[PDB]
RNA sequence: GAAACUGCGAAUGGCUCAUUAAAUCAGUUAUCGUUUAUUUGAUAGUUCCUUUACUACAUGGUAUAACUGUGGUAAUUCUAGA
RNA sequence: AUUCAUAAUAACUUUUCGAAUCGCAUGGCCUUGUGCUGGCGAUGGUUCAUUCAAAUUUCUGCCCUAUCAACUUUCGAUGGUAGGAUAGUGGCCUACCAUGGUUUCAACGGGUAACGGGGAAUAAGGGUUCGAUUCCGGAGAGGGAGCCUGAGAAACGGCUACC
């Protein structure tokens, strides 16, 4: 089937190869998976060795690390909104590698409130101690702090969907997320 | 057309013929697991309920289940399919089935009872057919005697009698997954053996700490002067 | 092709095995195990070939499934095993032991040694790594790995391993004027003293060797075997010492002993 | 101990030289760019329903081969129903 | 020489492994019982290392031919970025971009009654000719292509299709 040998290509001066061999088990490729949102759907395939891959298919949460606070939540996807590769896979809302996703921004809310209490966006002295020593620490960052109003969070994924089978990512910030708004995100 | 009849609560069976073909027309365009009235298929069915089990259709291709056709084609079949039986790991090969859809065409219609009728017949409900050999596996056996939980098994085995002309002999099955001392010793034998290697680790990783302890003081101590 | 092989013809075995051409047009394929089937002695060649206990490997396999042999204290009824060197096999019968050296015309020479040597045996460090759980561990030349080793075992030491479990009971450094033993190359056999040695980085550190007689010669790192100090070595010499005396003296040897 | 299920092997060997002209191959390199059954050495006290479900671990149940029978096909290492 | 080995933190998972397996022996301690505790093994079982390997890969080296002088690049040619795929690197493939890459030091094309090598015949020296064939490596199983099972096959005394 899908080869990827380099036998087919042409010479580095230009000229044809003639043919070797016929194709080989290990040097076989296989068709993408083409990763898409919403119930979850996930296919095994047996590679060389036995060791199994994942096939993400139609699957529509991920876990999303915020690097500045040091803590992954498992947060749901709400759609791609840029990738730097293809636009079809934005307007096909495909789940790649480097793809710019919004998320949901409320479990960060949530563990935001625990942490520090700073009811970000529009009890007892036992949580109060540690809200006071974690304060000073409780601003961010002005472009998440809008995105956190929005509701919903810009996040790059991380991971690689056809092949662990997950849909894993980060939350953009600083230099990376001023260059992501810029580029198609605003600006329409 | 032949109908192989099977009554299974006593497995008993029994091949009937019908020709005068105007009278299997009860079973055509009908499929494997749809019921059948028997007065309509003779008179001696009053009552009777036969349900498609399969059929084999003239030159003997099965017939095969989801096959919604009444000819006969080609399927690649796998392992653990009817019709088809792998010769070896991973085989895939490509037969000819009959559709699951009852026509002329076919030779035998294998056919089962699904209700007893009115009168009896000469060779299936008027005859019993015991079962090969009873249970092996001992909550099978408890299972089949019903009797409790807390019960020896090795009395309630079943044993068949065999005689040799001159000396009868019985035998009975070796009982599976029976509790057993020796099945206690190999589990404790695990367990204690886990529990052994890790208290040896424990005990070599405390030394190799001890060890670095005493290094580090000494190679450190000894070169603070120079 | 298609996957690995499990036939070795004969006149593509390794040299010195010194197996005869005719008589047979396979050899033994030595299975995997702890030693490279090209530096390995297979227990069927030792047995057959060296010592004549068997007349075929009939009568090789007659004896080991009887449990009578067995190698670094384990039985291993494998016809093809491939011990290697510095390993140690014992026979239950005959009341011997013997441990695999090569002599100085590099091949594996029947040696027989005492029950308090093949107690024990000596291995080179391959690597140094800290495996799971934080746990040190070094690597030696036969395949085997010990946990928790001294810290200041290096790469291309040598450790004594007392064989009755895999444990560290000392260990020689690699450094100058130390006993070598040559287990490679065109100099396998030789028994000498470093001189010195040439960093060369990237790769193959060259080693400066010093006979007992004062032949110097050159190998390459992974050729050298520490077995111990300037004299006093921690393993008995195979008959020879390893000295690759010259065709001339050899003959002249060779004729004082044969005419008296 | 037939048969059959399970496991392993059947990717070795043997044969031939059609293709193939930087291709194969030879000597020499690299994997800090990967897979690896098997062998050998080492190597899992954490399993709490994804807790106010530890309910059998003196040990959970299903579903089948071989076999018993009814058979189809001219025919194959074809197979159906029970 | 490393973002290495390791180790830690935050979570994640059609929740992987962490022995419901088998054979000989059947001792010791009594709480005297389908009590406790017990050896030598066999078969398995993550992970690391090792071995047998595999796949890609650096440099240099091939016969005749100019009555073959330009070749490659929309259908990837030469690079960049990102992704996909792969066991993994890589235009291996895809999207976008740049216009590159080889060549009289012979590219490209054509021919070979070409599998390569260890080697063989001859041989003052230098050479000439041969090597389908006992060993090594490659390829193939009427011709193509596709694939299952498997650690390992694009297998053919495996399957599928077309000829
Ligand atoms: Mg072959
Ligand atoms: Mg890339
Ligand atoms: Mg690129
Ligand atoms: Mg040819
Ligand atoms: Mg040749
Ligand atoms: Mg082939
Ligand atoms: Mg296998
Ligand atoms: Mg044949
Ligand atoms: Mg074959």
């Amino acid at each position: 089937g899908i080869s990827r040998d380099s036998r087919h290509k042409r010479s580095a001066t230009g000229a044809k190869r003639a043919q070797f061999r016929k194709k080989r088990k290990f040097e076989l490729g296989r068709q993408p998976a083409n990763t898409k949102i919403g119930a979850k759907r996930i296919h095994s395939v047996r590679t060389r060795g036995g060791n199994k891959k994942y096939r993400a298919l139609r699957i529509e949460t991920g876990n999303f690390s915020w690097a500045s606070e040091g803590i992954s939540k498992k947060t749901r996807i709400a759609g791609v909104v840029y990738h730097p590769s293809n636009n079809e896979l934005v307007r096909t809302n495909t789940l790649t590698k480097a793809a710019i996703v919004q998320i949901d921004a409320t479990p960060f809310r949530q563990w935001f409130e625990a942490h520090y209490g700073q009811t970000l966006g529009k009890k007892s002295k036992n949580a109060e101690r540690k809200w006071a020593a974690r304060a000073a620490s409780a601003k961010i960052e002005s472009s998440v702090e809008s995105q956190f109003s929005a509701g919903r969070l810009y996040a790059c994924i991380s991971s690689r969907p056809g092949q662990s089978g997950r849909c894993d990512g980060y939350i953009l910030e600083g230099e990376e997320l001023a260059f992501y708004l810029r580029r198609l995100t605003a600006k329409k | 057309m032949k109908l192989n009849i099977s009554y299974p609560v006593n497995g008993s069976q029994k091949t009937f013929e019908i020709d005068d073909e105007h009278r299997i027309r009860v079973f055509f365009d009908k499929r494997i697991g749809q019921e059948v009235d028997g007065e309509a298929v003779g008179d001696e069915f009053k009552g009777y309920v036969f349900k498609i089990s399969g059929g084999n259709d003239k030159q003997g291709f099965p017939m095969k289940q989801g096959v919604l056709l009444p000819t006969r084609i080609k399927l690649l079949l796998t392992k653990n399919v009817s019709c088809y039986r792998p010769r070896r790991d991973g085989e895939r090969k490509r037969k000819s089935v009959r559709g699951a859809i009852v026509g002329p065409d076919l030779a035998v219609l294998a056919l089962v009872i699904v209700k007893k009728g009115e009168q009896e017949l000469e060779g299936l409900t008027d005859t019993t057919v015991p079962k090969r050999l009873g249970p092996k596996r001992a909550n099978n056996i408890r299972k089949f005697f019903g009797l409790s939980k807390e019960d020896d098994v090795r009395d309630f085995v079943i044993r068949r009698e065999v005689t040799k002309g001159e000396k009868t002999y019985t035998k009975a099955p070796k009982i599976q997954r029976l509790v057993t001392p020796q099945r206690l010793q190999r589990k404790r034998h695990q367990r204690a053996l886990k529990v052994r290697n890790a208290q040896a680790q424990r005990e070599a990783a405390a030394e190799y700490a001890q060890l670095l302890a005493k290094r580090l003081s000494e190679r450190k101590a000894e070169k603070a002067e120079i | 092709a298609r996957g690995p092989k499990k036939h070795l013809k004969r006149l593509a075995a390794p040299h010195h095995w010194l197996l005869d051409k005719l008589s047979g047009c396979y050899a033994p394929r030595p299975s995997a195990g702890p030693h490279k089937l090209r530096e390995s002695l297979p227990l069927i060649v030792f047995l057959r070939n060296r010592l004549k206990y068997a007349l075929n490997g009939r009568e090789v396999k007659a004896i080991l499934m009887q449990r009578h042999v067995k190698v670094d204290g384990k039985v291993r009824t494998d016809t093809t095993y491939p011990a290697g060197f510095m390993d140690v096999i014992t026979l239950d019968a005959t009341n011997e032991n013997f441990r695999l050296v090569y002599d100085v015309k590099g091949r594996f020479a029947v040696h027989r040694i005492t029950d308090e040597e093949a107690s024990y045996k000596l291995g080179k460090v391959k690597k140094v790594q800290l495996g799971k759980k934080g746990v040190p561990y070094v690597v030696t030349h036969d395949g085997r790995t010990i946990r928790y080793p001294d810290p200041n075992i290096k790469v291309n030491d040598t450790v004594k391993i007392d064989l009755a479990s895999g444990k560290i009971t000392d260990f020689i450094k690699f450094d100058a004027g130390k006993l070598v033993y040559v287990t490679g190359g065109r100099n396998l056999g030789r028994i000498g003293t470093i001189v010195h040695k040439e960093r060369h980085d990237g790769g193959f550190d060259l080693v400066h060797i010093k006979d007992s007689l004062d032949n110097t010669f050159v190998t390459r790192l992974n050729n050298v075997f520490v077995i111990g100090e300037q004299g006093k070595p921690y393993i008995s010499l195979p008959k020879g010492k390893g000295i690759k005396l010259s065709i001339a003296e050899e003959r002249d040897r060779r004729r004082a002993q044969q005419g008296l």
